[PDB]
């Protein structure tokens, strides 16, 4: 989920 | 933890230093808009600062600490109401009007359907966040507040209940901070504790107008007249 | 034009509070529910009652009866279910795990599954309740909270009220320094409690939206006041 | 015409 992803990068 | 080990002071330099920008819209006086467009300018602009406040979440003291799980969950709990709390601060010094963005700023005319009942409620936070003369330092702790509080009883065994206590006591610090402020602006102690709570107490509403308003958007999106980004669905989703 | 409200002390502003206190009904003795036509009856019943009495407490919280009628309406119109929420969970702290809806209707999230979209609600409400109990909340604070948010949640919809707001924060801050606690604790408790209010808020939202749901379901029929405080939330 | 309104003078 792209959330999710922005919250790793 | 760097988190319950700051200063009032540090705490507030924190937290003014992780602000986000404030973004422009694509508006164009020249260009007509419908009552879609118009959406689709906001939405867009919403899109566009989704990013940053997840970013800026990253920079709340305390907030890296909790689990990727936990991270997202106060987020998409939180993040129409961190929006609204942003737009009403940024909206303080224009009466009768919202600053979605330094290039539109609309007012309840321009509410086009359904939106106008949440603009009057934005307008009606704002007039409110004026009439108690709200400070940028008062600001920036109530949305870190908002983040932290909003989705903290909706989270296992035993252990996944310290992950909670450990914001709870990240709260009273900011609760410390906002104590401070007042107390350095020479508010008697009776005066501190009725403004605190004045303040509290406003997040009741924005609590209330981020679920009218996930109501209003999850109405747009069945309309699907109203382009909505990936994220924005996503988020949407999450409030079911 | 002046509110007697304003001239009370906290003591009497709390024991006034006490005193408007209402009556802890009970569900009709028939139906143990496990149908959602039996679940909804037996608590919508319960609510409709439970509002007849909590107008009449309004009308006894000292500055309420200071306003306009349009004004009273309003603040209940608005704050309603909020109202019967926090009662609830009041009355289920000393039982975890389970929603006093009446002494002889004691329920559990296994009966809350009977009724589309209603275990979430009770999920929400036994949480709320589980946070009041190790906050170890006081009688007298929770009806201060009470009071504040028939004031509170409706006031930017729309003076006298905020500062009789106002007051109510007094009487709290008050009854923390009554019970011995340090300055910090005060302001530090006062925080807790009040940012309760807003997942009251948020489980208000959320069960108005339910309630509105079962409506178009129409398993059941509401009362004609439930259904007047539900149409006022549009 | 609301019943609270009645309710509440009542
Ligand atoms: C597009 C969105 C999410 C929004 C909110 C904020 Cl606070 C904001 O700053 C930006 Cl730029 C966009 C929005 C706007 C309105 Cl008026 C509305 O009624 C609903 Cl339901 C959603
Ligand atoms: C019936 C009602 C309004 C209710 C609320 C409270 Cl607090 C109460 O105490 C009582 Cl005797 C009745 C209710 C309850 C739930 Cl759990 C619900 O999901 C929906 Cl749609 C409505």
């Amino acid at each position: 989920k792209i959330l999710h992803r922005l919250l790793q990068e | 933890s760097l988190a319950l080990s700051l200063t009032a002071d540090q705490m507030v330099s924190a937290l003014l230093d992780a602000e986000p920008p404030i973004l422009y819209s694509e508006y164009d006086p020249t260009r007509p808009f419908s009552e879609a467009s118009m959406m689709g300018l906001l939405t867009n602009l919403a899109d566009r600062e989704l990013v940053h406040m997840i970013n800026w979440a990253k920079r709340v003291p305390g907030f890296v600490d909790l689990t990727l799980h936990d991270q997202v969950h106060l987020l998409e709990c939180a993040w129409l109401e961190i929006l609204m709390i942003g737009l009403v601060w940024r909206s303080m010094e224009h009466p009768g009007k919202l600053l979605f963005a330094p290039n539109l700023l609309l007012d309840r005319n321009q509410g086009k359907e359904g939106m106008v009942e949440i603009f009057d409620m934005l307008l009606a936070t704002s007039s409110r966040f004026r009439m108690m003369n709200l400070q940028g330092e008062e600001f920036v702790c109530l949305k870190s507040i908002i983040l932290l509080n909003s989705g903290v009883y909706t989270f296992s065994t035993l252990k996944s209940l310290e992950e909670k206590d450990h914001i709870h006591r990240v709260l009273d610090k900011i609760t410390d901070t906002l104590i401070h402020l007042m107390a350095k602006a020479g508010l008697t102690l009776q005066q501190q504790h009725q403004r605190l709570a004045q303040l509290l107490l406003i997040l009741s509403h924005i609590r209330h107008m981020s679920n009218k308003g996930m109501e209003h958007l999850y109405s747009m999106k069945c309309k699907n007249v109203v382009p909505l980004s990936d994220l924005l669905l996503e988020m949407l989703d999450a409030h079911r």
